[PDB]
């Protein structure tokens, strides 16, 4: 287990993140709960290893659109659709691979504020990834398991989180994109963002250097967020 | 060492390098173009503050100019929020040597990757590894490390014999006299005038001329060489070389207020030598306390700026707390070069109180007050060639050789050459009779200067100072009375009970103004007001004057309507300038209005810090205190140039460099922190707690 | 069909999946037709893809094993990266001796001009260094014998085929040149090609020719 956390160490370093995930993923089975620096490796394991398939995803989408509105391109948009159909395998496994450690192991036996929010937070991440590209009734689930799960981690870090924390901050800066980009909310994801953005200013000395630092460019991104959604 | 000098940071497979071969010759524009969407996530931000991320950029050129192709939608190679580019960039990252990258997302961080990567180009690397702290670095410590660091340097100037000829280059007069560059040297400093002589000698291409100046400088003379005109000799010091021992001659340091400057200048060395302090580059803000010792000796005064056709001009007098400041940072009575250069810069002091401060012309003999009044005849030279035209219907040469003799004109004259020796070049308040105000400015300065010699004499002279001139003998008893006098005279004739202001006062026709001028904080700093004035001023005058991004250089009340035939003039509202800043920072200060000063440097500070992230790290002569989303754009008169530069901006406005430094000095944590997350004062100010609310004066 | 690979190659490389765009290369190369150059430059985008990252990865490797040796009482840290740095030659032997039979069986033998001749070998050659790079033993041996021998017949050719100023030229004499550094340990070689390589062609007459050269003086100034 130690030496599974070592080794999730070194795979970060070779940047090789699908054995960051294998080691991470042994550690959070084990029944004891993570430290920071644990939850953080398993996250950064899993948020690298979706997205090199959410580029490619996207990129493959546009390639897609592009072709399909050509005369006479029926056999090329075949090939890009196919294609794209393996990457889209690759995300519901990925995700149903991180939502079970999630459901079965790790926000069962959370027992701090912190790891409760960290969870929830996720969960409702790697749903919205499942609704980014799901068709049909499984975008619908999706949608509304992601909701339900960033509704959780805000209820939790409205009494557990000082309001400045950077995964408060980084929980209302993920859920309002959700609205923003998933539900097609704009009202709701302008004014969770603005909220959040203002109530983090009146505590900010109460951050250690390295947590200012976070919720900083937690901030930037809602700030940059809300000069879009207002044009 | 991600925020080392860019000279070091930019001076296996790390060294010795095979062909790159990753990209097909399809992969650009096999497809059209497919540019990725910045994602609002969260996503990699914990790996941005804590991972010590490194980048590889294989190819610095090719880098620089995809940025650029994507991120700089108007093409003037800055990245700013008006840019309207997708705001991500993915590059290499280090520990896959480029195999893998990460995103870079939004203006700030894609802004400081250009001007990263302009900065290495310049130092000729064509590949580098690149720390991410050093583009996700918060905006308040990046632009206070590069003012320390790289803007001072830039300002700073040096004479030796090498760059004599292009210091003394100078374009504003095109006589067929000003071709050549040309300087002039005091009839006494004959080993500088072999000096210059041989830099001319060793660089024959410029044809650099050297002439002595006569024995004594009048205003005759100077419009004599109206069509010669010259830099000015400074400070030098003895040189060796180290294998022969050859003497030559090597000019004090000093610093310039801006890049495109050589010359020495008047009120703006004194604030930059306080920044200059503060940056432990205590030699270039000595050297300046010796330049102007130098000119006070060999020219008659601190002079606007070291050239001929400034010769009979000077500017508002700060040499006593120059020299103050610079002495204690120099270690005060335990240093003896410290201890003999205070003397010489007070000595110095007395002699420009004496025979110009409080001297005809400048004093009025009626109020004992002293005007922005300078000598000097004719038409100034240095302008633009059509510059008074609209002020010249019958020419030129026959009414500067006083053949055709017009006292509307020179009125007109006088007026202008004291705009300039106020410094506030120019504003409403001053045109067409700055030389018959006894302004607050320079008056307050004066009763600073008399404060500050009545101390050293009591200190350093034994409290019995004898005039090397007259012979009289002064101590400090008798000067701490001329500063009371000073002090009942100002309130006499300048001292507005009722709006809280001290105005100029008139003194040709014998009346006060009522034009509202942030100067008159000035009064404050110099601490001749009384505690009841203070307060009134600070209930009263400060609401007209504090705006959005700190005090306004007058009230938008004076400075009246503007139409085509009354355009904007720069000292006016809505215009904040650093010094106005700086001075009323310390004066309220000085009077136990700490707090006030908290909120107003916040306010400034925030204005610069909202223009340095979002605007390519730009800085700017002067801004706009009532602008909210571009406040560095100033179009008024010659408008701000700090905006062109390509890239990277290389060194600022001395006294708005120094009000940076200086403003920061006042910001606790709390306020530092809000600063550098880009919190507006209307939000940090709402955002305090009710007890916290007291630090800011509210 | 051999279009449809060509383009799922493309497709692959756009969404960076660089294993897969070796599989519907490999399939290309090893069926028939010879290869155009665009198809050359895929085929060869594809496994220095594939095989860089994984050079990359050893690299650190490496370095963070050398460190913990020499930190007190690290036996089993030690073992720890050793294990995992043996994974990662073991994709890297993989890969190269799968793009090595593809030259062999293939790539090499079908190559009627001569500049894909120069390239084919260079190529057999870089993928021989790979492997002298971690192995060790005879099987280093081996590896160094047959990349010399692969450069040295790509440059016969070249010296012979191509302008000094060819890209693939140069290109061969800064690979070989690094073989002679990094491999051999013959830096007075290294030197010597490098040298003549950048001479030959400052000596005579595209973005894509002088970048090359850079590198060859880059090195240069380096080893000396
Ligand atoms: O009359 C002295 C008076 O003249 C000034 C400026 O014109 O200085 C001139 O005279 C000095 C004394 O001889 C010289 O040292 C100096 O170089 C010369 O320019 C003033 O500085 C001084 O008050
Ligand atoms: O920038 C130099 C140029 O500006 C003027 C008037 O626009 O003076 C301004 O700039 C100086 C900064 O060095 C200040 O000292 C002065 O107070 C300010 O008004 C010109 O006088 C000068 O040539
Ligand atoms: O009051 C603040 C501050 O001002 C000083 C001079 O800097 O004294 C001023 O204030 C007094 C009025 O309340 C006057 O008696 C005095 O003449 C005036 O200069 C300091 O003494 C004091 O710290
Ligand atoms: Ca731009």
């Amino acid at each position: 287990r130690e030496d599974s956390v070592y080794l999730a160490k070194l795979a970060e370093q070779a940047e090789r993140y699908e054995e960051m995930v294998e080691n991470m993923k042994t550690v959070a089975s084990s029944g004891q709960e993570l430290s920071v620096e644990e939850r953080n490796l398993l996250s950064v394991a899993y948020k690298n290893v979706i997205g090199a398939r959410r580029a490619s995803w996207r990129i493959v989408s546009s390639i897609e659109q592009k072709e399909e509105s050509k005369e006479k391109s029926e056999h090329q948009v075949e090939l890009i659709c196919s294609y794209r159909s393996k990457i889209e395998t690759e995300l519901t496994k990925i995700s149903d691979d991180i939502l079970s450690v999630l459901d079965s192991h790790l926000i069962p036996s959370a027992t701090t504020g912190e790891s409760k929010v960290f969870y929830y937070k996720m969960k409702g991440d790697y749903h919205r990834y499942l609704a980014e590209f799901s068709s049909g009734d499984a975008r619908e689930k999706a949608t509304n398991a992601s909701l339900e799960a960033y509704k959780t981690a805000s209820e939790i870090a409205t009494t557990e989180l000082p309001p400045t924390h950077p995964i408060r901050l980084g929980l209302a800066l993920n859920f309002s994109v959700f609205y923003y980009e998933i539900q097609n909310s704009p009202d709701k994801a302008c004014h969770l963002a603005k909220q959040a953005f203002d109530d983090a200013i009146a505590e900010l000395d109460t951050l250690s250097e390295e947590s200012y630092k976070d919720s900083t460019l937690i901030m930037q991104l809602l700030r940059d967020n809300l000069t879009l959604w207002t044009s | 060492d991600p925020f080392s000098n860019a000279e070091v940071y930019y001076g296996n497979r790390t060294r010795t390098m095979s062909v790159f071969d990753n990209v097909s010759p399809f992969k650009k524009t096999g497809f059209g173009k497919l540019q990725q969407t910045r994602r609002g996530s969260e996503d990699d931000t914990y790996s941005s503050s804590q991972g010590n991320r490194r980048f590889f950029i294989e190819d610095v050129d090719k880098t620089l100019n995809e940025l650029l192709a994507a991120e700089d939608t108007d093409k003037n190679y800055q990245i700013t929020i008006e840019d309207t580019g997708p705001k991500v960039l993915k590059v290499g990252t280090a520990n896959s040597y480029g195999y893998k990258h990460i995103n870079i997302r939004g203006t700030y961080m894609l802004s400081n990757l250009l001007q990263e990567l302009t900065i290495a180009k310049s130092f000729g690397r064509h590949q580098i590894f690149l720390d991410e702290a050093r583009i996700n670095e918060n905006p308040v410590n990046r632009l206070s490390r590069l003012i320390n660091t790289q803007f001072w340097n830039s300002l700073t100037r040096r004479v030796d014999l090498n760059n004599v000829g292009e210091i003394a280059k100078d374009t504003k007069i095109d006589t067929p006299g000003a071709k050549n560059p040309r300087i002039y040297v005091p009839y006494d400093c004959p080993e500088q005038y072999e000096f210059y002589v041989q830099a001319s000698q060793m660089h024959p291409s410029l044809k650099l001329e050297v002439e002595y100046l006569p024995k004594k400088i009048t205003a005759e003379y100077v419009k004599s060489v109206n069509d010669t005109p010259g830099l000015l000799a400074l400070a030098m010091e003895e040189h060796f070389n180290p294998s022969t021992g050859e003497k030559t001659l090597i000019g004090y340091p000093y610093a310039v207020p801006g890049g495109r400057f050589n010359e020495l200048y008047g009120w703006d060395s004194y604030m930059m030598a306080l920044g200059l302090l503060e940056a432990n580059k205590t030699d270039v803000a000595r050297g300046m306390v010796e330049h102007f010792i130098f000119e006070i000796n060999h020219y008659g005064k601190i002079l606007n700026a070291n050239r001929s056709y400034y010769l009979c001009r000077s500017q508002p007098p700060f040499l006593t707390e120059m020299a103050l400041v610079v002495f204690k940072k120099l270690g005060g009575r335990s240093n003896p070069d410290a201890v003999d250069l205070l003397k010489r810069a007070f000595q110095a002091s007395i002699k420009e109180y004496k025979t110009v401060w409080t001297a005809s012309p400048r004093l009025d003999p009626e109020t004992g007050l002293s005007r922005y009044h300078p000598n000097g005849l004719g038409i100034p030279p240095e302008t633009e060639s059509d510059h008074f035209d609209t002020v010249l219907l019958p020419f030129k040469q026959l009414y500067n050789d006083g053949k055709i003799k017009e006292p509307k004109l020179d009125e007109f004259f006088l007026h202008d050459r004291g705009v300039r020796e106020s410094g506030h070049d120019t504003t409403y308040r001053f045109e067409g009779v700055c030389a018959y105000l006894a302004t607050i400015d320079l008056n307050s300065l004066l009763y600073k200067y008399e404060i500050d010699i009545a101390d050293f004499i009591k200190e350093f002279c034994d409290d019995k100072y004898e005039d090397p001139l007259d012979h009289s003998i002064t101590t400090s008893a008798m000067w701490k009375e001329m500063a009371k006098i000073r002090q009942e005279k100002i309130t006499k004739y300048m001292w507005d009970d009722e709006s809280g202001f001290f105005f100029d006062y008139n003194t040709k026709i014998k009346h006060r103004t009522s034009y509202e001028s942030a100067t008159t904080f000035w009064a404050l700093w110099a601490g001749l007001a009384t505690k009841e004035q203070a307060q009134k001023m600070v209930e009263k005058a400060l609401p007209k004057l504090e705006m959005l991004g700190g005090l306004a250089a007058c009230t938008e009340r004076s400075r009246g309507p503007i139409s085509i035939s009354r355009p904007i003039r720069q000292w006016d509202y809505p215009f904040g300038w650093a010094p106005h800043q700086i001075l009323a920072w310390e004066g309220l200060r000085s009077y136990g209005y700490l707090t006030v000063t908290n909120r107003l440097a916040y306010r400034w500070l925030f204005m610069m810090t909202k223009a340095f992230v979002d605007y390519n790290g730009i800085v700017v002569e002067k801004y706009d205190v009532t602008r909210g989303t571009d406040p560095h754009r100033v179009e008024a008169e010659y408008g701000n140039q700090g905006a062109d530069f390509k890239g990277a901006a290389t060194e600022g406005f001395g006294w708005v460099n120094a009000s940076y430094i200086l403003g920061l000095k006042y910001m606790n944590s709390h306020a530092r922190r809000a600063l550098g997350a880009c919190i507006p004062p209307i939000s940090f100010f709402s955002s305090l707690r009710p007890q916290e609310r007291n630090l800011y004066g509210l």
